[PDB]
Formats: C-alpha cells, structure tokens, sequence
C-alpha cells in the first residue's frame, strides 16, 4: 500500500534528494509540484495527490545540525516537496541521547503524516551505518518505530562503513547500530561503501567525486526495486508479497543486490542472466551459499526466450549456491519506463539472500573485539559514559553479532533442523 | 471490419477483457480482494449483490 | 410560515443589520425599500410586501441604554427596515429585572407584528449568551415567548462566550441562560467565539476585527440555513418539516453548522463532500458520536454524481459516528442565488447532532463549580441577590445541565433505551 520515506544522515539525505529528483524526472512532474504537459502509471504509494494534481513526496526529513539541508533548500527542486517535513556531535549516544528528548515531536509529525495519508503500509528508511549523528539517532527511531506501529512494515536501505580506514570508535557505533537493526528492523537492504567506491574506479577513471556518482547507482538500485509499484503489472504489486519470497527466516533478512548494466549510456535476455550471476555485476561483496535469489527484468523481452534461457541456465548450473532445502530463483518482470533514453535497453536487478556478508561481519567482529581487548580505543566518550557506565551494550550487541553470524553458519549448512 | 472497431470498438472488448475479466491487471484485483476480504470470509448465504456493488465502485 | 425575527445584544444587533444587508443585496431589494429594476423567488416570510411592493423586513430590534443602534440609525440601510420597530448593567439579574417591568409594551409590540402578519410560524432569536445586557432579558423574553404563544417555533441563534478568558461572574450567567434554553427553547443553534475565531485567524491574518468579518460568517451560515425557503424548491420549504429531521429527541436540540468553502472568492460534489467531513470546514467544536447529519447543496450539481458520491463515501467510511439506532446522513439541495459572483459555484452546508459540545458545556459546568467551591467570585450583587437571596437558581441550573450531560452520555451510548 502507501508507503512513507524517512531520510536522515548526510549521505541519506543526499540519496533521498536524488532519488526524489529521479522520480520527478522519471514520472510526468515537474519540479515545481506540477504534471507534466505530455502526461496510466502509479504514483499513489510515494506522492500524495494534491491540489493541482500535485504528486508531493511522501517524506519525512530528519537532521540536526543541518549544512546539506541548506544546499537542499536553494534549488528549484526545493519546491517539489517539502510541505514543512524538514526538522532542524559524532557519536552513538550522542544522537541517541538527543533524539530521545526531541522524540515527542518528531513522532507527532510521523503522526500527521499518518493522519494525512489513507492508507499505509511502511516506512523505508534512509540510513547510513556509522555516518556520525546519523547513528544512534537512526537506531532510537528505528525502535521507536516499531514500538508506535506494530502493524506495519519497515525497510532499510543503508551502506556499511567500510573504506579500509580514520575513526577507532565507529565499529562499536555500527556494532549497536547493527544490534538495534536485526531487532527493531524487518528486512534491512546492505550496501558497501567500498564495493561501490571500486565500481567507480573501476567503469570511469574518479578517484575523489565519489558521492556524486554513488547517489546515481543507489538511486536506481531503488527505484529498479520498486519499478513494478510505480509501474503497475501485476506479480507482486505490494511490498509484502515481494518481501515474503526474499526472507526465508526472520533471522536472515539482509539482501543482496546487483545491477545489470554497469554502464548503459541490443544483447537477449540470456546474456544478461549469465551477466549477472557474474560477481562483476554484483555490487555487494568454506563455500558462501544463496538461500534464495529473484530476478527482475525491465526491457524489450520475449516471452518464449525466457523460458529457454532459464532452461539452459538451469542446466549449464551457473547458480554456485547449495541450499539446506527446496528453494530456487524466481523470476519477475517490469516496464521500461518512458522519456528516458535508453541503449540496450534490457536491464536487470537481482535479489538474492547471500551468507557471504557474514565474513564482512565478521571483519568488524574481530575489529571491534581487538579494539576491546587493548582498550585504547573507547577514547572514554561522555555520552558513551552516563548512557552506559559499564559499557556492557556493547557485550550485549556482541552477543547478539556472535549469534547473528553462528545463525548464518548454521544456515550454510544443508540441514537448518539443527541451529547455530 | 473498419465500422466494427471504430464505431463500435470491437478491439477495446478485447483489451478489457484481459485485464478484467482474465485477471489481468491485478492492481484493482489485489485492491479488489483486500475490501473483498471481509464479506467475502463471512458465508454467503446472507450475501446479496447489492451490497457487492456498492464497493466495486470505490475499488474501481 | 410566516418568521418573525428578534434581535438583542450587540452582537446580535450586529448579525441581524449584516443578516438583513446580506439579504437586501442577495433579493432584488434596493436599500430604500424599493424593489430593484432587474427583478420567481419568495419573500414572503420575512419581508413585508409593503404598498410599493417594499419588502419591509420582518424584524423586532430590542435593545436598552442603545450605543450601536445610533450607528444602525444613520445608514443608508435604515430606510429598508424600522417601520418604528425600535425600543429603547451587565447582569443577567439585571436584565431580567429590567425586562420584567417593561414586558407589556414590548409584548404588545410583539402582538402589533402578530397581528401585522397573516400567518406566523415562529420566532427566531439573535442572541448573545452571556453579552451583559442580552443575557437574563433574553431569557425572559423566551420565557415569555414559550408561555404566550404555545403554537409556534423557537429558534435560536447565538454563540457561546469562549475566548479563554475576563468576567468571573459570566459563567453563572451563561449556566441561567442555558438552564432557560434548555427549557423554554425548541431548537437551538450553537456557536462558539473561540471556533470562529480561530478560523478567522486561519483563513485570514487578523487578530483584532474579528466582529467585522464573523458577522459576515454567520449571515452566510444563517442566509444558507434558509435559502431552500428563500428560494423555492419543493424539499422542507417549512421550518418544521427541516426541523423535525433535526430532532432526534426533545432533549437534544443543538445543532451543529459547517460551511464547505472557507473562502469561495471547479470542484464536485464528491470531494466537497470529503471536505465537509473534514473538521476544519466545521466551524463548531470516549468516542464523540453524531445521531443524525444532514447536508443541503447549491451550487452546479449533476444529479448522477450524487448518488455515486453517496455510494463511495458510504463505502469509504468517512462517516466517523456510532449512533444506538437507525439514524443516518440526509441530503438537501438549493439554488446558487443571482446577481452574486461565486467562483467554486459549489457550496454546502451541514446540520448535524453530536455530542461533542456536551465537552465544552462540561468546561463552563467544571469552571462554575470551581468558582461555587472557592466562594470568592459570586461577587455579592445586589440584582442577583434580591432575585435570588439564596441563589439556589444556580443550583436548579447546574441540576438540569447535570441531567443534560448525563443524557448526552446516555446517548453516546449504544442504547438509548437506558437513559441518563
């Protein structure tokens, strides 16, 4: 149903603002609030209909201590959303600790938002793991919000921190970040913040303008995600039906992502499936094993080629996972969205559950734990002090992390009868 | 063939009777089925077409 | 039939000149008292059809120790009305007593209008509660009314003295004033000082000249009340027949008014209708629950489209009421008037019972129990005291309105065949 955005973190804002003027390009709006002159498709789950036929975001921006916000308010895009949802430090608790005094009127607007929509059906959240003031604050709201609806569904799309450093107290932040999202989250949406640094390098020659490239990849990753929403068919035309394939058990509800096209700017079907499940199109980093993979497709198809192709993709056996029981790759299928150029105009997305993001868990379990065991590198933060004097958070987050990644082994296993 | 299709759309039929009566759209089935939910669980032997229709109409 | 009008306090002063104003200008009627030359439609219940065919209004202005009537008296529009209908302390006592002595002459200028007009059907009052000099006359002359003519209607027009505060004896006077409503009124409707003004400070960016634009207000809500007589159709072209769908129940007799344009200087029906049912068009202030609605339209209306729109919102359940029996929403129509430019020719209007303002009754009832407690606010004066040495007046008052809220909450209740 109708789904409302939260956006908070440098980097989140940053995708949100892009990803809202992707829409706006997307769909027939200009960017004054107005429908396009050449405007059959959706725009009823992330744009309330307004007055003038005005498809206002359906978002909610959370900041404190704002510089991007600024940057934000002086563009012609400035006028597309914000009816007043804009709401005017780098530790955990730090953010913690003052969203938890400011957290009355914060839910009041989530309120009026609630009041303002009919129906509802989740809030997807913009997020970057360890971002600073993004952190902490993400994860009080995050329990705040499942504890205010508890009918309702919550997805997460965040990077984790990862450059291969800089900052000796940000994976204890992420590491409670990490404990407040596998408990007060339902299915959380992983990305690596140098995976997508090496794809850059790698399709174009940048070393620093990173961000500027980043918000473009995520962007589409998102609204590739949500393509068959905003452009009706019919198979999974509610986020509930779509999530329900991609957890197999509320224990294992990471997802891992791809793209197709690298660069897009006339192969079949049956290329790009075998693209695909070439890691080089994956852009999320014993045997690793999937659980269970989808694919969606939006281009110029045949609907017989489809078919073959799974055929003999089937049996060329190019799928290196190895279940504990019955579950396969499912196949969808969207539209090629209108007004946009495009060459080669077949692309892809992938969504598939992968153990592998357990040993980058991993990483941080040894980082955290060795920056523990020499104890030099709490750096005894204040907020850190009266929040938690004996500082056994971070125990409980380890032991949740340690059962977390023993689940995850136990699921490598072909018998999940017994656990880890 | 030209008078059929275009005084009296003969080719629209077609293309509303996938999307409908097939099932083929599935944005107003989906809408469809969730107000349908709860007159439809209860038994239908106090059912009544009357009270279908007037739902249809905001589902539609 | 027949509608006399009576006007005191100068509020109610205020209203009836803007009433009168509003309804020369809406007829055919010039401000002598002339019929205009472009001029099919009813005049005949509260103008006299004088020897020019002067529309006289049918209007009985009563005032004492008068300061706005001299602004009444020189007025390009006092020439339209008195043909000598004019007769010239803030207590409620006062007034009373005041009243009491000179009810002979009045009453039989009353008795002179009677006889003036051919037929008669009611009396509706302008009235201010609690407005000084209106109060305590005022419920005198409904006494009044109530005993010599047991034949005929009773209409009330007033507001409720809310401006959070002032005058610490008014709530006693409002309490005997709603004790006399209760009793000798048979329909009353209910205005609020705060509501409006709010509203005016919405819509608007006003604080001060608030009269001058809530006499506009309700001479639009008053001029719409009517129009269906005003202008001929063939629904409840009597008061009583509109009046009895009102009515759930001789004990709960106030009415609840809205006006679907806040400001109206091409939408249909069905999102009017939404509108309406949105609380910020409704200009009154457990679950509170409506018994019966009632909704009267003019403006440029297809007769399809109702009953889909009646449909949709059925199914869509705006409707946020649980009554204990059978009642439901009514529709009315009306003629937009000529000779007036409206853009977004459609307007509504609604009149519905809830049992919300029972809440706002209970804030006067805890406020003068307060000031009862504390003894320090009676103020000893001398009109209330040799009326009432004991003051048990205001225990007799506060016993009925007791019983009113007791029978309010009675029938929120999902049986009304228990009483409160």
């Amino acid at each position: 149903r109708e789904i409302i955005t939260l956006q908070l973190g440098q980097c989140g804002n940053q995708i949100g603002f892009e990803f809202w003027k992707q829409l706006c390009a997307e769909h027939g709006i200009s960017p004054e609030g107005i429908v396009e002159e050449f405007a059959t498709d959706r725009k009823d789950v992330f744009f309330y209909q307004a007055d003038d036929e005005h498809y206002i975001p359906r978002a909610v921006l959370l900041d404190l201590e704002p510089r991007v916000i600024h940057s934000i308010l002086n563009s012609p895009y400035a006028k597309l959303y914000n009816p007043e949802n804009i709401y005017l430090g780098n530790n955990w608790a730090s953010g913690f600790s003052q969203g938890e005094k400011i957290h009355e009127d914060i839910f009041d607007i989530i309120d009026r938002e609630a009041d303002g929509s009919d129906s509802l059906e989740g809030f997807v959240l913009c997020h970057s793991i360890a971002g600073g003031t993004g952190s902490g604050l993400g994860s009080y709201l995050l329990e705040r919000l499942n504890d205010r609806y508890p009918k309702k569904l919550v997805q997460t799309y965040s990077v984790f921190p990862n450059q291969d450093e800089d900052v000796v107290v940000q994976p204890y932040n992420s590491l409670l970040t990490l404990k407040r999202l596998t408990q007060n989250a339902d299915c959380v949406v992983v990305l690596d913040n140098t995976a997508l640094n090496r794809i850059a390098t790698d399709r174009l020659h940048i070393q620093n303008p990173s961000f500027s490239q980043i918000n473009q990849l995520v962007s589409t990753i998102m609204s590739a995600s949500t393509t068959t929403l905003r452009y009706p068919g019919y198979m999974n035309n509610d986020l509930i039906g779509l999530i329900a394939s991609l957890i197999p058990t509320p224990r294992l509800h990471f997802l891992m992502t791809g793209y197709t096209p690298l660069t897009t700017d006339k192969t079949t079907v049956l290329d790009v499936m075998r693209r695909l499940l070439q890691p080089k199109n994956v852009m999320v980093s014993t045997n690793h094993c999937y659980i269970a993979i989808l694919n969606i497709i939006q281009g110029e198809v045949d609907p017989t080629q489809v078919h073959k192709s799974l055929q003999r993709i089937r049996e060329r056996k190019l799928a290196n996972f190895i279940p504990w029981g019955p579950a396969s790759i499912q196949v969808a299928l969207s539209r090629k969205s209108p007004y946009l150029p495009s060459a080669h105009r077949v692309s892809g997305l992938m969504m598939a559950n992968h153990t592998s993001i357990s040993s980058l868990f991993e990483r941080t379990c040894r980082q955290y734990d060795k920056l523990r065991k020499r104890e030099a590198f709490l750096e005894q933060f204040r907020k850190e002090d009266m929040f938690k004097d004996n500082f056994d958070e971070m125990d409980t987050s380890r032991e949740i992390v340690q059962q977390l990644i023993d689940e995850y082994h136990a699921a490598t296993r072909p018998d999940y009868i017994s656990w880890g | 063939l030209d008078v059929l299709n275009k005084k009296y759309s003969l080719l629209d039929h077609m293309q509303a009777m996938r999307r409908y009566l097939l099932l083929g759209q599935g944005d107003f089935i989906r809408h469809l089925m969730d107000l349908l939910k709860p007159e439809l669980v209860r038994p239908a032997t106090t059912l009544y077409q009357h009270n279908l229709t007037g739902i249809l109409e905001t589902a539609v």
